[PDB]
C-alpha cells in the first residue's frame, strides 16, 4: 500500500497520496448551513455543505468556521469535512493507508486525544502521525537547519530548528493569522465604506487580499507617495456587481503584522518576535540560522515581506553578520509537501503508531509516541 | 210660447253632446285622490341599493372577520429558532471547547 | 297639389327638432381629432419622479462623493 | 274553472277565454245615445247603445268616445260597455273565472285603482290583473328580448324589454295614436272638399284609413310620382251615396308619424324616438334589439311601415350593425292572444290577487302587486 | 383695463366684471326657434330667441339646450349665446377685458380647444382661461381645504382639495344633475298624471322644483307620514291656467340623488360617492376634509340636503370624528363670485394665456397652461 | 385518484387536473346579481349569476368584483363561484380528489384560515394546500433560481427566489394590477369622451386592453411621434354599436406601471422596485438572478414590456454584468401550470394537510405547515 | 459667547445651548416636497419642507430622509435641514458661537470631511467638533468606564470605554436601527391586514411603536399567553379615521433585537454582539463593565428591555459575577445633554478647531484632531 497525508492547517484543505509533488485537490474546510426556508419543494434539501460546493451555493448558507487558532473547534464539522474530503476526492477508504496529520506546535493536547480517538475509531485507519509544521517546512525546503516562520489561516510561528533537533524553549505562538487580519481589513474598509458584514461577506475580502495586496516597504514614505500619488489605487470588480477602488487601505493591511496596533495586543510583532525568540536561543547557533531563514503559506505569499523582513533584521541584527532570506515558489503547498516527504521514507515504517498500541493502550500513546 | 219638450229636449242632447263637463267632472275631480303604497316597484328600488354599494357589500365582511386574525406558533419562527441555535456561536463553540478542554490526559 | 311652404315648413322644423343628426354632426365628428401636447399635467409626472426614486437621489452625491475618501 | 281577458286597449275591445286562438267577437267600444226626439211611439225607446249594435244604429245616435288617451275618461259608460261585453256577447257570470285587464303603460294610477275597484265590488269576480301590453306583446311574438311599438286608438308605446327585465327608464310615451291621426285626416280631406264632422260622419273615415292607405316610402319621390301619376289616385263609395276619389291625402296621412307636424307637437316622431329610446338605454344590450325588433296593433296594419322603418334606423344606426323588423300576420290580436298565453300558465294562480286582499286592503294593493 | 367672467356652467348663464359682488344679469341659455309659419306679415321675422327675451316668447319656439352633461353640443349655438350676452347685456366690446371660462373638469378636450379657437379668432381678447369649478369654489367659499359637491344644469362633482394642491385621481364625476333629474319628474308626475311634454312644458317644471320641493330627512319615515298627512300635499297653479296639486311627488324626486335607481344607473349615489371618494383619497388628509365640507349651486338649493347628508356621512364615517357641511347663503352664485376673486389677483397677469402664443403655438397651448 | 388544482388568481379562473397541459376551462370570476324588476313572469327568476353565463348576461345584471387585492372579499360569492366551478365545468365531487389553492404572498391570515375552513366543512376534501405564486411560476419556468413578476387582476409581486430558498425580507408587494390599471383608463378615456362608467362597461374596457395596447418603449420619443403620425392611432368598434377610435390614449396605458403617477401613489414603479428589492437581497447571489429574470401573467402580456425591462435595469445596473428576461409564450397559464407540475410529485403525499389533522387541530394548522 | 450643539443623530433632531438642562427644541429631519399639482393659485407655492411644518402639511408631502445609516445622504437637502433650524428656532447667526457635531463611530471619513467643508465655509463659524456618541453618552450617564448600547434612527452601537481610553478593536456596529425595524412592522402588519405604505404612511407606524410596544420577557411562554389572553390585544385609533386593534404583533416587533432572523442578517444579535464585543476585550477589565452598563436612545424608550437584558448576560455570563444594567430617565436626550457637558469645560478652548486651521490646512485637519 500507500501513504496519504491531510493538511488541517485551516484555510484551504490540503490531501494527497505520498510522492505527488502536489495534492489532488484543496478545499477551503468552510462548512455552512441553510439560512432559509427551503421553498422550491422540488429541491431536494441536504442540510450541510463543504468544499467548492458549499462555495459555490455560499450566499444563502452561511458559515461556521471550523478551526479557530489552529485548534479545531467542533468536531462534528470536522468529521463532515474529513469524511467529505476522504469519499468524494480522494475515493479511498479509510484501511486502505496511513494518514498523516499536521499540527499547530504547543497547543492544547485535545486536539491530539481527539483527533486520534476519532481517526482510529470512526474511520479505522492502519497508521496514524502527528506533526510538527516547522519540521516539514524545512525537509520541503531541504536545509536542515533554520528557523521558520509558517502563519497560514491560523497560529503563526516561529520555531528555530537546528539540524537535527528541537529547541522547545526557543518557540513562539501568535495568534495574528491571515483571518483575523481580514476581519481587520473591514474595520479600515468601511473608511471608503463600501460595506458588508456576513460570513460569506468577509471570504469575500479573501479575494481582494489575493489581488490587491502588498507589502509596505517603508510606512512614513508610503505614506508621503500617498500623499503624491493614485498608483497606490487600483480598481476592482465585486466579485459580482459593483467596481471598486482602494486606496493606501490595500497596503496598510499587511503593515498590522509588523506593528500590531491596528487590532491591538501587544507581542511586538512578526519581526521583533523572531529576533527576541533568537536571542532567546543560545550564543554560537545564531549565524547558522542568520542565514538560513525561511518562510512559508499564507501571509507569505504577499508581494514584498522577504524585503521588509530584510531591513528589520538589518536593523536589529549587528550588522556586521549575514543575513539573508528564502522565499520559495511553492511556499502555499509548502507543509503538505514536505508531508509527502516524510510519509515517503521507510523509518516511518518503524516510526508510525498502530492500531495495536491503540488497542493495548488509550489516546496517552500519542503523547508519548509523537511530538 | 213655451219651455217644452222640445227644448227640453234640446238641453238633454247638448248636455249629452257635451264632453268638457262630464269628462272634467269625472277625472279631474278623481285626479287628486290617485296614490298611496309603499309601491313594490320601489322594493325593487330598495333591494338595487343593498346590491349598490360597496360600504354595505365589502364593510359587511371585511370589518367584521378581519377583526380576528390571526394565532399561530410560526413555522417562520421555527426558521428563527434553528438560525439561532446554528448562529449561537458562544453556546457551540465554547461548550465544546470548555468540555474537550478540561481533560488534560 | 303642391310643394308648399306648410311641407316645407314642416321639413324646417323638423331639421330644427332632430337632435340626433347636428348634435352628432357636432360632438361626433368634434371628438375624434382630441389631443396632441406635451402636457403639463405629464411635466409633474416627469418632476415628481425625478423626486421619487432613490437610485437617482441616493446615488448623485453617494456615487459621487464616497469615490474619494481620505 | 278557466280564465277569461278583457282587452279595453280603445278601439275595438277585444274578449276571450285562455287559449282559444282568438276572441269569440269584438267591439268598437262606441257608446251613443240619441239625439232627436222618439216620435215613433210604437218603438221602445232605450236610452244607452253601444256595440255593433250602435253600429248600425248610428245616424241618429251620437258618439261619446269613453278613452281618451288610453286613461278610460268616464265610469259609468265604461260600465256600460263592460256589463254589456259580458252578459251579451260572453254569457258569463263574474264570478265564473278570473278576468285580465290590459293596460297602456306608465300612465295615471286612478284608472288601475277605480278599474279594480268596480270590478270586485260592482261584479264580484275571483281573480284580477293588470299587465303592461308590451309583455303581452313579447309573450305572443315569442321572442324574450324585444322592443316593441304598439300604437292603437290609444297611447302609442315604446318598451325595450330585455329577456325578464324591464328598463322603466327607457320607456317613451306619445299622444300620436290612430284617432287623433283620424281626425286629422279630415283636415286634410276638406282640401278636396267633400267634407262632414260629426262623430259618426269620423269613424266613417276609419273605414278609408282601412281601405286606401299605404305608407310612404320616400315622401319626395312619392311627391314626384305625385306630379307624375293617377295611380297615386284611387275611387271610392261613400259606405252608402257617392263615389269619392283621393290623391296624395291617402299616403300623406300616415307621414304623420315620421313628420309630426302636421298635427303638431314636437318629439321628433315614432322612428326617432325609437333610437332615442335605445340610445338611453345600456351599451352592451343593444345589438339584440337591433335584430329583436317587434310591432303591432292599429298603426302597424298600414302596408309599408317595416319599409321606411328599416330605411330610419339605417339612416340612424352605424350601418355596420344587423338591423330587422318583425311584421307578424296577427297583429291587431296580438295583445289578447299573449293575454291568453299569460292567462294559461298556473304560475298566475301563484300571481293573481284574490278577492280576500281586496278585503283586507285598499285598491293599494294593486299597486304594489302588479307591474 | 378691467377683467370680466362668464359663467358657462349650464343653466342660466353669469356674467359680471371683476370685483361687483354679484353679476350684473343672468341668462337660462335657452336657445330657441320658430315652430310655425309666421303669420302676420307685419312681424319682423327674427329666427333665433336666446334669453329672457326667448324666456318670456317662449310659446311658439322650441328650445334647444345647448349643452349636454357640462360638454358644450353645438358651437354655433353658443356663438349667438356668447355674442348676445356681450352685446346686449355688457356693452362690451372683446379687445376690451381678459375674459375667464368655467369649465366641468375632466372632462373632453374639445371643449378646451375649440372655445379657445373661437373666443380667440372670433372675438379677438386680451387673456383667456379655463377653470376648473371646485377651485373657485373653494375661493368663493374661503377654506383652502375641501371638498366639493356642485350639481348644476350639468356634470355633478366630487373634487377633495387639500390646501394648495388638486388630488386629481380621487375625483368623481357623474351625470345626475337637476336637468335629468327634472326630465325624472314628469315620469312621476304622470302618475297624478296632469300632464305634458314639450320643451318649454319641461322648463315649466323648473318653477315647481323652485318652489314645491323639499329633501327628506328619511325616506320610510316620509312614506309613513305621507300614509297619515295631507301637509306633504300643498296647491300650486299653472304658471297660467290650472291650480295643481302634488302628494309625495314632491319630495320623492331629491332622493333620486340618494338612490339613483328611479332613473337608473349604478354609481351609489351622492353620499356614497363622497366616502367611496375620500376612502380613495390618502390616510392622514381625511380628517380636515371630514371637517370642512362644502356644497354649492344647482341641487344644494333644496331645502334640507345637508341633514340628510350628515345623517349619510355619520352612517359611513366611524362615528368617532367631526363631521359638518356648510351650506352658505350664496350657493347659487358662488362659482361666479369665487371667477371674480380669481380674476382680481394681479398673479393671473402672470397667468394668463395672452394672444401671443396663440400666434405662436396652436390651441395646444391651453391644455398644458392651465388645469 | 387524481390531483386537481384551482387558480384564484383573481381575474378569469383557471382549474384542472394534474397533468394536462392546460385547464379545461376558464371563469372570469364575475358575480352578477338581477337590477331590474322581473317582467316576463314566463321567465324562471335565478338570482345569481357567475362565469361565461353571466358573461353573456351581463347587461341587466351588474358586477361585484369579489376578490380585491388577492384578498377574497366576500365569502358567500367565493363559494357561489367555487361551488358552480367543480359541479358545472369539473363534473368533480368534493371528496374525489385533494384540491390546491394559489395565493397571493405576505397577505392576510384571514384568506388561509377561511379559505380551508370553507373546504374542510362545506366541501370535505380529501388533501389541502396553499402555495405562493413564485414558487410555482419557477417551476412552470423551469429555472431553480429566478425572480417572478406577475401581476394579476391582483396584487403585484416580487420574490427573488435562490435555487430551493425564499428570501422573505426580499419581497415586495403592490396594488397596481391590471384591474386598477384598467379604471385608470376610463378617466384618461373621456379625454377623447367616449365615455361609460358601471360595472359591465368597466369589464368593455378589458377587451380593448386585449386588442389596442402596447408599451411604450422610449416615452418622450413617442410623444414626439404622436405628434407626427396616425400610426399610433387605430380604428376600434364597440363589442356592439360604434366604431371608436383611439390615440396616445392605447399606449399611455401601461406606462402607469413605469411611472405611477398617473393614478398616483409612491412606491417608484415595477423597474425600480425590482432593482431595490434586489439590492435589499444579499451581495453575491445577484449575477445570477440577474441572469435568470421571469415575468408572468396579467400584465406581461402587453407587447414590448421586455424591452422596456431591459432598457430600465441596464440603467440601473452596473452595465458591466449580464441582464436578459424570459418571455414564455403562455404566461398567462403559466401558473396554473406550475402548480399541475407541483401537484403531481409524490412528494406531496408527504406534503398535504389531511382531513385528520384538521379534526385534531384547528386552522392553525395551515400556518405552521405551509408556507 | 456661547457654545452650541447639534445632535444629528438621525431621527428627530436636537439642538440647544450649553449648560441648559434640555434642548429648545426639536425636528425629525424629515424632508418632504410636493407631490401634485399646485392649484390654489392663490396659495404661495414652497417647494420644500421640513420639521413640524412639515409635520403637519405631510399628506400631500412626500418624505425623504435624509440620513440612511447614520451616514448623511445627500447633502443640500442637510443644508436645508441645518439651515432652518439655525435660523427658524435658534435665532442664532453662524459667527455666534462654536457648534458641535455628533457622530456615529467608525462610519465613513466623507461625513466628517464635508460636514466641517460645508460648515466653515457655507457657514462661517468659530470652532468645530466631532464627537463620538458612547463618549457623551458617559459623560451624562457620568460614570467614567462603561459600555454603551445607543440605537436610535440609526445605526446602533456598542463601545466599551473604560475610564479615560478607548479600545477601538472593541467596537461593533451595526444596522438593526428603529427605522428598518419599523419598516419590518409593516410586513407583520399586514397579516391583520390594515395596511398602507408610502413615506407618510410609514412614519405613522412609529406612533403605534410610541404607545403599543413592550418588550418580550421569554418569548416562548409570551406566545402561551397569547394563546390564552386578550390582555395581549388593545385597541387603538389611526391618528385620524379608524379604531385599529393589535395582537402579538405589538411584542413581536422588538424581539427581531433579539433574534434578528425577522428581517434576516447574521449578526447574532444585541445581547450575544455584546458579550461577543467583551470578550474580545481583555480580561481584568471585564469586572467593572459586568458592573457598569449603560443604554440610550431610540430603542431603548421600550418598556422592558433591561430585564431581557439581565436574562441574556446572565445566560452567558458566568454568573458567580455581578452584573447590572442602567435605564436612566432621561436617555432620548441623553446624548445632546452630555454634549453640553462636554461643551461647556474650558478645556474645549484648547481642543477646538479654529478657522485658522482651516485657512492654513484642508478638511484633512479634522481626522487628525479629533476622534
Ligand atoms: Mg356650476
Ligand atoms: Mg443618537
Amino acid at each position: 500500500t500507500t501513504a496519504l497525508v491531510c493538511d488541517n492547517g485551516s484555510g484551504l484543505v490540503k490531501a494527497g497520496f505520498a510522492g505527488d509533488d502536489a495534492p489532488r485537490a484543496v478545499f477551503p474546510s468552510i462548512v455552512g448551513r441553510p439560512r432559509h426556508q427551503g421553498v422550491m419543494v422540488g429541491m431536494g434539501q441536504k442540510d450541510s455543505y463543504v468544499g467548492d460546493e458549499a462555495q459555490s451555493k455560499r450566499g444563502i448558507l452561511t458559515l461556521k468556521y471550523p478551526i479557530e487558532h489552529g485548534i479545531i473547534t467542533n468536531w462534528d464539522d470536522m468529521e463532515k469535512i474529513w469524511h467529505h474530503t476522504f469519499y468524494n476526492e480522494l475515493r479511498v477508504a479509510p484501511e486502505e493507508h496511513p494518514t498523516l496529520l499536521t499540527e499547530a506546535p504547543l497547543n492544547p493536547k485535545a486536539n491530539r486525544e481527539k483527533m486520534t480517538q476519532i481517526m482510529f475509531e470512526t474511520f479505522n485507519v492502519p497508521a496514524m502521525y502527528v506533526a510538527i509544521q516547522a519540521v516539514l517546512s524545512l525537509y520541503a525546503s531541504g536545509r536542515t537547519t533554520g528557523i521558520v516562520l509558517d502563519s497560514g489561516d491560523g497560529v503563526t510561528h516561529n520555531v528555530p530548528i537546528y539540524e537535527g533537533y528541537a529547541l522547545p524553549h526557543a518557540i513562539m505562538r501568535l495568534d495574528l493569522a491571515g483571518r483575523d487580519l481580514t476581519d481587520y481589513l473591514m474595520k479600515i474598509l468601511t473608511e471608503r465604506g463600501y460595506s458588508f458584514v456576513t460570513t460569506a461577506e468577509r471570504e469575500i475580502v479573501r479575494d481582494i487580499k489575493e489581488k490587491l495586496c502588498y507589502v509596505a516597504l517603508d510606512f512614513e514614505n508610503e505614506m508621503a507617495t500617498a500623499a503624491s500619488s493614485s498608483s497606490l489605487e487600483k480598481s476592482y470588480e465585486l466579485p459580482d456587481g459593483q467596481v471598486i477602488t482602494i486606496g493606501n487601505e490595500r497596503f496598510r493591511c499587511p503593515e498590522t503584522l509588523f506593528q500590531p496596533s491596528f487590532i491591538g495586543m501587544e507581542s511586538a510583532g512578526i519581526h521583533e518576535t523572531t529576533y527576541n525568540s533568537i536571542m532567546k536561543c543560545d550564543i554560537d547557533i545564531r549565524k547558522d540560522l542568520y542565514a538560513n531563514n525561511v518562510m512559508s503559506g499564507g501571509t507569505t505569499m504577499y508581494p514584498g515581506i522577504a524585503d521588509r523582513m530584510q531591513k528589520e533584521i538589518t536593523a536589529l541584527a549587528p550588522s556586521t553578520m549575514k543575513i539573508k532570506i528564502i522565499a520559495p515558489p511553492e511556499r502555499k503547498y509548502s507543509v503538505w509537501i514536505g508531508g509527502s516527504i516524510l510519509a515517503s521514507l521507510s523509518t516511518f515504517q518503524q516510526m508510525w503508531i498502530t492500531k495495536q498500541e491503540y488497542d493495548e493502550a488509550g489516546p496517552s500513546i500519542v503523547h508519548r509516541k509523537c511530538f | 210660447x213655451x219651455x217644452x219638450x222640445x227644448x227640453x229636449x234640446x238641453x238633454x242632447x247638448x248636455x249629452x253632446x257635451x264632453x268638457x263637463x262630464y269628462x272634467x267632472x269625472x277625472x279631474x275631480x278623481x285626479x287628486x285622490x290617485x296614490x298611496x303604497x309603499x309601491x313594490x316597484x320601489x322594493x325593487x328600488x330598495x333591494x338595487x341599493x343593498x346590491x349598490x354599494x360597496x360600504x354595505x357589500y365589502x364593510x359587511x365582511x371585511x370589518x367584521x372577520x378581519x377583526x380576528x386574525x390571526x394565532x399561530x406558533x410560526x413555522x417562520x419562527x421555527x426558521x428563527x429558532x434553528x438560525x439561532x441555535x446554528x448562529x449561537x456561536x458562544x453556546x457551540y463553540x465554547x461548550x465544546x471547547x470548555x468540555x474537550x478542554x478540561x481533560x488534560x490526559x | 297639389x303642391x310643394x308648399x311652404x306648410x311641407x316645407x315648413x314642416x321639413x324646417x322644423x323638423x331639421x330644427x327638432x332632430x337632435x340626433x343628426x347636428y348634435x352628432x354632426x357636432x360632438x361626433x365628428x368634434x371628438x375624434x381629432x382630441x389631443x396632441x401636447x406635451x402636457x403639463x399635467x405629464x411635466x409633474x409626472x416627469x418632476x415628481x419622479x425625478x423626486x421619487x426614486x432613490x437610485x437617482x437621489y441616493x446615488x448623485x452625491x453617494x456615487x459621487x462623493x464616497x469615490x474619494x475618501x481620505x
